[PDB]
């Protein structure tokens, strides 16, 4: 079903088009990622965090990265926490024009959606110039990052960023004071704020509501802590306070990738630990502990020492988190991975309750959700 | 850029912009395709003096969780996880949308 | 007076001094039926009668709220309840009583 | 309330298992011989079940390694043998067991190697 | 030590020790171990019964406050008389705080369903069901989630095999799909990577 | 003693009331699953097959073990029920593509290595 | 530090009454959106010619896998293993043997390019600079079986495509 | 260094060539077999032999780093060459 | 009785009189850095991979060689022992050659392991390297000299378990090698089990050379049957 | 090339009408150019 946003079988009973009941059945795009992970070292894991949420690919490399680190009990340096910074916000541009244009197309609104995946185009690039791979870049490693960014890029992404605003403010023109989008929106799956905290709701489910919380605020990771940006708080709890709410938020990463543009330090990328990282390939090849560290590190991987951590960032989609169990040994013993969009699901029936068909079809958009994190 | 004059002044009239000023499409202001080669900046790890290992490994300074209170093993004032949040303030910059 | 508690399904409250009040009683009312010697009395009971302190001490709904640390006296309301249902709950429960099984010796032994 | 159950321990018909891989099938519980090549007796500390070998064959296209055994890569570590037989038996496996081996304490002298009559002297050095 | 290594944060970790503390004292009947990692998280570790007391305490104290239920999920350990260890993850956004509570159960032993306690646990404890078969009692609807219809054993047991018993394929003859048992036409190369050299002394075992 | 704490049934008198009630279930259901699925089966067939798969499982001795079948096969039921299932899932109980294996000795020593 | 999305409150005055009630008699929100859809007729579309027009590229794209040489028509590849040991999918297969010469050269090399992600982990992990992931793209093919890769298609790739392959290099290799 | 087998099939730099009883050689029938044609041995085996006039002599391929891990070879055997492991390229120091 | 306490890392042990400080931290489970001890040679002392700090004493001992003393504290993981062990792998990489990729001794080397482990991330060895020429010692024991790292462990087996004597080391400091001085086939029905002891890719076998890498190996524990021992 | 042609436009491949063997009047596709002309058309480079 176009509406279906993947691979989900929605069971509804209905009576006229009133939802009486809905029943999500998931599981069709279940590929049982955490025993593959168990089965990897964790390099070799690394790209499954790619492919969970395929929207918001290096958000989810640096929630695994952190939890890696926080293992090692090792830092990464500052221009590698910067570059990770700002590609994460890119990261939630593109996460946001995916989640509103599908949102507006679901509900009939179709053209918005060809005006912004232009724009998601050119982040592509941008994440192909960097890594060789427009999607699935695997950039984000937990010492840092793989490859220093090209000789140009930064000129680039400010060019990007100095146009994104007019864009965004079309699709506002289009969509925000629309009297039919309003009606399809507003008062449309409301929740309130304790519902939403007991439900396990994170995000702009919960923003939406009232609710102050944004980890980036609350619990910094990297260099969050030194830029400077505001949280959209929605008012009533609908789908129009979320669909403003994540406007809002495209303009404040728009504010963030301005200072981490203007602020980006010089140094080293990954971390200065040859145990850890890989060393580069001039002294992989002049240097004997180079080389025994480059085969080491690529056969048997680095060992992490024995515990178990649950590091969460402020994904686009939500809070995402890593429970990540480690025996000592270069493999991992348990990857839980903890996805927005199971909370999410899990409370569609609760918000759809006394609403129709084409109203549920508008809170599965505005949940904003992806099967693959969903499933795993 | 390449459109007529009066197309620009319909263009901006039914936007209610001036589309010319921030064009979405990338004429000449990008990156060259050819760059210089770069040098990148060595880790601070690289001295060749006063670098022992063991005092830069981060893994080996990992310990065991610490025990508190093993069942096998004053008022007391109450605690909590830690001190409460204080309240958010209202963005100076733009406070209402 | 406030409109507007800015939280979705929060009613503002009107008169929230006599409910707080009111709740805090009954908190220390139902303290009174657990052991003296359990922790979950004594410390529920002194964190409940320095919130009834400042209570009765500060008028102002606004200046209480910053004394309070507890966001929004409404919250303050909605917590108080809370607390109030587990005291019922750890009166039934009785989790001051000494450890029911220990568990086997190498159950929490990590690695492995 | 607790009713007192007697009998052994048995979850085969909860696991899922076909019964072809329940009842052919034979478990080694051993700890892992040190590898020759490397001093490191890291590897020899826990216990190991692991399966019997099964037929690979070819395959007939590129030359492969084919097999049709679920169980050739399954390993379980175990911190005794007494954890590893009894998950044995409640599975339903028939097992193998092997003691554990470690080398003999070894008396050993440098001074051994300059024998004033003994056949220990080294002829060099 | 300084440009490589993670720094510490010991206020941190002297609030999570004094709470964890806080925490065993009011409920001795169930605590059975408390401990607070390098990193600043603090651990509980609990007996089954008290599971839905602890939480419901850590949900509604006022000194506590964690209305929020992270995440859910359980670990295989075969080498445990209790092979399953239930791991309960909750963040307090009053007091800006993450706690961990642990507990245990094996095969045929059911642990309390916590979806009146928090509404979310619904499919997570479906997900513990169906990838590792721990029973939750008095749960609304406990049922498969994530695994296909009629699909026999739980994938995420050490146990079960990585590729599983059985595939799919389309057969004409019946016109449908059809489950056989797996045959693979190249089998997963099993690596042996552990360094038989110890990495991490802190860690050492004594020698039995 | 043994110290374990029930599913269910205190005893096996219990699990085996609920096994009974079970199967009441089963058996009327398989005519309503042939119509709906339009399965190429018989009732009889259905029917033969559910006491087949109950017959699968009469060694079992320990009450809790027994409640957990039972708990799978409600849950089975109630996938059958609802046309979660599909007739490929039905019909995998018949395994109508697979070959025969033999059991005796001399037609495995034939065929292969495997016993 | 926040701000509020829906926290406005409409004036009450005549005016702003009247203009509500043109708003809604007259419509004209939605003249707005038609003539932002109009705006959009009258830009140039940002469509190319494909196959003749191409999307841009980086020299660390990663593409079809190839095998390359040293100059002198000696093969890179010394069979150490370290892609097949680090590859997450599994998808390269290695069997050697010393060679005629007793070089240490490969006898079996297979990427199975279905199972393939694409990571570009086997070139990281290469020490020689053997395995590489070339610029191609355009390599569908109309059978399963022309995508399971051997150590003659892979040379044959590596001979194709040598002279884009190793300008990319040299356009890279000092941020590797 | 290609050279047919007595079935008309191209032996490949492996040495590869379906047996005549083989059924698999019908993979190839209406098709092609892919064989690569610059054999790495016999192109080695063409670059003459560097001489150097010192015992110890240095080899990474070329490029610097673009080419093989820097290594060492020994040249004092004067009965045979210094072949490097990597690269195969030899060296020789100035005999007779 | 006889035995002697002794204190590796401040916790109490007993041994026999005569033990070294090796053997007694092996009572407690903790594995000393080797290159050149075997327990099955003769004491060679030669490596130096194995020096630790004893309490109160100035010195670091070789473990391998020293007997325990009665009321010593052994050290094994004290800053002083770390770098030894760094300086140690030190010596040892600088001459090494940057071989691992063609090595068969790639995925099963103590030098490559105990460098992850005990050693340094880098070098600062700005030289040239030294590199020797090949031994022929017959068709079964693949020789590539440049790996050596000296141990002497094949002189010791080749002389005290197979009874030969061989094998010996020609020349002195840097240019030290270990080979016959001749050409000589090292010839006898235990000569390959210098392949196992060697720790480095100096000796390697030579039916085996280049067929496989240890980690994708699968391991049957089994008997043999070409003779009556088992 | 056309450099006054937005990012995408500025560079095209008039294809050639026989290609080894078969006629490509109509039936062109982006795997008939060479590997250094690939370099140049998808911008990898500026340099032809
Ligand atoms: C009805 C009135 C039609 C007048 C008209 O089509 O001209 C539009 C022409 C389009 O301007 P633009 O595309 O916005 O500016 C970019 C240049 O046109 C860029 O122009 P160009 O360099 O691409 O020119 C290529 C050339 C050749 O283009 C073609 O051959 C392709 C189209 C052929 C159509 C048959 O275009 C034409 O000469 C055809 C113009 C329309 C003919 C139909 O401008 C006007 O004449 C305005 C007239 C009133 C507009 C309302
Ligand atoms: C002297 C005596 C004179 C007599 C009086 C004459 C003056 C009359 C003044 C008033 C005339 C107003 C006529 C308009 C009729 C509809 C107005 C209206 O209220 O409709 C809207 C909604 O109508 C719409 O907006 C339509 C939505 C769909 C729009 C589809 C495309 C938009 C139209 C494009 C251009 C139309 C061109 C039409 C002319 C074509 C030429 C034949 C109401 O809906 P809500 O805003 O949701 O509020 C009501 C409930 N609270
Ligand atoms: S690109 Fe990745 S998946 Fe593909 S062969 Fe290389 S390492 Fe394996
Ligand atoms: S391609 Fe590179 S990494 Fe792979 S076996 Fe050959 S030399 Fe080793
Ligand atoms: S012996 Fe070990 S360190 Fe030396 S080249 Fe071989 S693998 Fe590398
Ligand atoms: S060849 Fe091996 S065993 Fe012999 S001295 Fe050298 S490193 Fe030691
Ligand atoms: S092991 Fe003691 S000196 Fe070598
Ligand atoms: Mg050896
Ligand atoms: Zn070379």
């Amino acid at each position: 079903h176009p509406a279906a946003h993947g691979v989900l079988r929605l069971v509804m009973e209905l009576s006229g088009e009133m939802v009486r009941k809905c029943d999500p059945h998931i599981g069709l795009l279940h590929r049982g990622t955490e025993k593959l992970i168990e089965y990897k070292t964790y390099l070799q894991a690394l790209p499954y965090f790619d492919r969970l949420d395929y929207v918001s690919m290096m958000c989810n490399e640096q929630a695994y990265s952190l939890a890696v680190e926080k293992l090692l009990n090792i830092q990464p340096p500052p221009r590698a926490q910067w570059i990770r910074v700002l590609f994460g916000e890119i990261t939630r541009l593109l996460n946001h024009i995916m989640a509103v244009t599908t949102h507006a197309l679901d509900i009939g609104a179709m053209t918005p959606f060809f005006w912004m995946f232009e724009e998601r185009e050119k982040m592509f690039e941008f994440y192909e110039r960097v890594s060789g791979a427009r999607m699935h870049a695997a950039y984000i490693r937990p010492g840092g990052v793989h490859q220093d960014l090209p000789l140009g890029l930064l000129d680039d992404i400010y060019e990007f960023s100095k146009n994104f605003s007019f864009r965004i403010d079309e699709l506002e023109e289009m969509l925000t004071n629309n009297r039919i989008w309003r009606n399809r929106t507003v008062d449309i799956g409301v929740v309130t704020a304790e519902d939403a905290l007991n439900y396990g709701f994170s995000g702009v489910m919960l923003r939406g509501s009232g609710i102050q919380w944004d980890l980036r605020k609350t619990q910094p990771y990297d260099v969050y802590d030194q830029v400077e940006f505001d949280v959209p708080i929605g008012s009533r709890g609908d789908c129009y306070d979320r669909y403003l709410c994540r406007v809002e938020e495209m303009r404040q990463s728009l504010r963030i990738i301005s200072q981490c543009l203007n602020k980006m330090p010089p140094g080293e990328i990954k971390v200065d630990d040859a145990k850890v990282s890989p060393p580069k390939r001039a002294e992989m090849k002049t240097s004997m502990e180079s080389l025994i560290h480059h085969f080491k590190l690529y056969t048997e991987g680095y060992q992490v020492p024995p515990g178990a951590t649950y590091t969460a960032i402020e994904a686009p989609k939500g809070e995402f988190g890593v429970y990540l169990v480690s025996d000592g040994s270069s493999r991992p013993y348990r990857c839980k991975i903890k996805a927005p969009g199971f909370a999410h699901l899990a409370g569609l029936d609760k918000m759809s309750k006394g609403h129709m068909l084409a109203d549920v079809v508008a809170i599965i958009g505005t949940q904003d959700i992806v099967f693959g994190e969903v499933d795993r | 850029a390449s459109a007529t004059r009066v197309i620009q002044l319909l263009r901006n009239w039914a936007s209610g912009r001036d589309l010319q000023a921030k064009l979405q499409l990338r004429y000449q202001e990008i990156s060259k395709r050819t760059q210089p080669p770069p040098k990148l900046p060595v880790g601070p790890s690289h001295k060749l003096s006063n670098n022992y290992y063991c005092t830069r490994d981060g893994r080996r300074e990992a310990m065991p969780p610490s025990i508190v209170m093993s069942s096998q093993k004053t008022e007391k004032k109450a605690v909590t996880p830690a001190p409460p949040i204080k309240r958010w303030e209202l963005s100076k910059d733009q406070p209402y949308l | 007076l406030k409109k507007t508690t800015g939280l979705v399904g929060l009613a503002v409250c009107e008169t929230p001094h006599e409910r707080l009040k009111i709740l805090y009683t009954k908190i220390l009312d139902v303290l009174g039926q657990i052991p003296k010697n359990a922790a979950y009395r004594k410390y529920t009971e002194q964190i409940t009668n320095e919130k009834l302190g400042m209570v009765k001490a500060e008028p102002d709904v606004k200046k209480l709220e910053e004394q309070l640390q507890g966001g929004q006296i409404e919250e303050v309301i909605l917590q108080a309840e809370n607390e109030l249902s587990l005291a019922r709950k750890m009166l039934r429960w009785k989790p001051w009583e000494p450890l029911v099984e220990e568990p086997p010796a190498n159950q929490w032994k990590w690695p492995i | 309330q607790l009713i007192a159950v007697d009998e052994k321990l048995d979850i085969t018909t909860l696991t899922g298992v076909p019964e072809e891989h329940i009842k052919t099938r034979k478990v080694r519980i051993f700890v892992p011989a040190r590898n020759n090549m490397q001093s490191g007796v890291n590897n020899t500390k826990k216990w190991k079940m692991e399966f019997d070998t099964r037929e690979r064959w070819e395959n007939p296209l590129m030359g492969w390694s084919s097999t049709a055994d679920p169980l050739s890569n399954l390993v379980l570590t175990f911190s005794t043998k007494e954890d590893a037989v009894a998950f044995a038996e409640k599975n339903g496996w028939s097992f193998d067991v092997e003691e554990r081996k470690v080398p003999k304490p070894k008396s050993k002298s440098y001074g051994a190697n300059f024998s004033w009559n003994k056949r220990t002297r080294v002829s060099t050095k | 030590t300084r440009p490589t290594i993670r720094p510490r944060n010991d206020v941190v970790h002297k609030q999570l020790s004094a709470f964890g503390q806080y925490v065993a004292e009011i409920l001795p009947k169930y605590v059975q171990q408390v401990q607070v990692s390098c990193f600043n998280e603090l651990e509980i570790f609990i007996h089954p019964d008290g599971v839905i007391p602890v939480l419901t305490f850590l949900r509604d104290h006022t000194n506590a406050q964690f209305k929020s239920l992270a995440d859910l999920t359980a670990v295989d350990v075969p080498t445990r008389q209790n092979r399953f260890e239930i791991v309960y993850n909750l963040l307090s956004l009053r007091f800006n705080s993450r706690i961990r509570v642990k507990t245990y159960t094996d095969e045929l032993t059911p642990i309390e369903s916590s979806v009146t306690v928090y509404k979310a646990a619904n499919w997570y404890e479906r997900e513990i069901w169906d990838m590792f078969g721990v029973f939750f009692a008095n749960h609304p609807d406990l049922r498969r989630i994530l695994t296909d219809y009629g699909f026999e054993g739980h994938p995420f047991r050490k146990d079960f095999p990585l590729s599983g018993y059985v595939e799919l394929r389309y057969d004409d003859e019946v016109k449908r799909v059809v489950a056989e048992p797996v045959e693979l036409a190249q089998e997963f190369r099993k690596f042996d990577l552990n360094s038989p050299w110890e990495a991490f002394p802190a860690y050492r075992q004594p020698p039995e | 003693g043994t110290s374990v704490k029930p599913i269910f049934s205190r005893d096996m008198n219990e699990a085996k009331r609920r096994v009974r009630e079970l199967y009441r279930a089963w058996y009327r259901e398989v005519p309503n699953t042939v119509h709906l699925f339009q399965l190429d089966i018989s009732v009889k067939q259905g029917r033969d097959k559910v006491r087949e798969m109950f017959m699968k499982n009469a060694h079992v001795t320990d009450p809790r073990v027994v409640d957990l079948l039972v708990i799978k096969g409600k849950m089975e039921l109630e996938e059958t029920i609802n046309v979660w299932k599909q007739r490929t899932h039905i019909m995998r109980f018949f395994h109508e593509t697979e070959a025969p294996r033999p059991t005796d000795f001399l037609s495995k020593f034939y065929v292969g290595h495997d016993p | 530090t926040y701000k509020f999305v829906n926290m406005r409150e409409p004036s009450m005055d005549m005016k702003s009454v009247t203009d509500r009630a043109a708003q809604t008699l007259l419509w004209t929100e939605l003249v707005r959106g038609l003539g932002m859809t109009l705006s959009y007729l009258f830009r140039e579309p940002a469509t190319i010619n494909y196959p003749f027009e191409k999307g841009p590229l980086s020299p660390r794209f990663r593409g079809e896998h190839a095998l390359r040489r040293y100059p002198s028509g000696e093969e890179r590849c010394i069979a150490c293993k370290l892609c097949e040991a680090v590859c997450p999918a599994q998808a390269i297969t290695i069997e050697a043997e010393p060679r005629a010469d007793g070089s240490r050269r490969t006898t079996r090399y297979d990427i199975d390019m279905t199972k393939c992600i694409y990571c570009g982990f086997c070139q990281e992990a290469c020490p020689v600079d053997a395995i590489v992931e070339g610029p191609n793209f355009e390599f569908s093919t109309e059978t399963h079986e022309e995508l399971l890769y051997n150590k003659e298609k892979l040379l044959n790739n590596g001979d194709k495509w040598e002279a884009e392959i190793a300008a990319n290099i040299q356009a890279d290799y000092l941020y590797r | 260094g290609v050279r047919t087998s007595p079935t008309g099939e191209k032996v490949t730099h492996t040495g590869q060539a379906y047996d005549d009883g083989d059924y698999r050689r019908v993979r190839f029938s209406d098709r092609q077999k892919e064989v690569n044609e610059n054999f790495a041995i016999d192109l080695i085996a063409e670059q003459p032999v560097s001489e150097v006039g010192s015992r110890v002599i240095s080899c990474d391929g070329g490029g610097g780093a673009l080419g093989h891990p820097r290594v060492y070879i020994n040249l004092d055997k004067e009965t045979k060459t210094g072949t490097c492991g990597y690269c195969g390229l030899q060296f020789r120091q100035p005999h007779h | 009785s006889n035995l002697i306490e002794v204190f590796v890392d401040g916790q109490s042990v007993m041994v026999e009189p005569g033990t070294t400080v090796l053997q007694a931290c092996e009572k407690v489970g903790m594995q000393i850095p080797r290159f050149c001890y075997h327990e099955r040679l003769s004491v060679a002392g030669n490596c130096r991979m194995c020096l630790v700090e004893i309490e109160k004493a100035p010195k670091v001992v070789a473990a391998c060689a020293m007997p325990v003393m009665k009321g010593w504290n052994i050290l094994t993981n004290s800053e002083k022992s770390k770098k030894a062990r760094e300086g140690v792998m030190e010596f040892l990489l600088a001459n090494h050659p940057l071989d691992c990729p063609i090595c068969d001794q790639g995925g099963e080397c103590d030098l490559q392991d105990q460098s992850m482990m005990f050693g340094s991330d880098r070098s600062r060895f700005l030289e040239g390297k030294r590199a020797v020429e090949d031994k022929n010692i017959g068709p079964l024991v693949k020789t590539i000299m440049t790996r050596c790292i000296q141990c002497t462990r094949c002189i010791r087996f080749a002389s005290e378990i197979a009874g030969v004597d061989d094998l010996g080391t020609t020349g002195r400091g840097n240019d030290m090698q270990v080979g016959t001085y001749i050409e000589k086939m090292f010839m006898s029905e235990l000569s390959g089990n210098i392949i196992d002891i060697c720790p480095v890719g100096a000796l390697t076998s030579k039916p085996y050379a280049f067929t496989a890498r240890p980690w994708e190996t699968r391991k049957t524990e089994s008997i043999d049957v070409m003779d009556a021992v088992g | 090339e056309d450099n006054k042609q937005f990012f995408g436009r500025h560079r095209w491949v008039i294809y050639t009408t026989e290609m080894n063997g078969r006629d490509t009047f109509w039936d062109v596709d982006g795997s008939m150019v060479p590997p250094e002309w690939h370099r140049w058309l998808h911008c990898m480079t500026d340099d032809p």
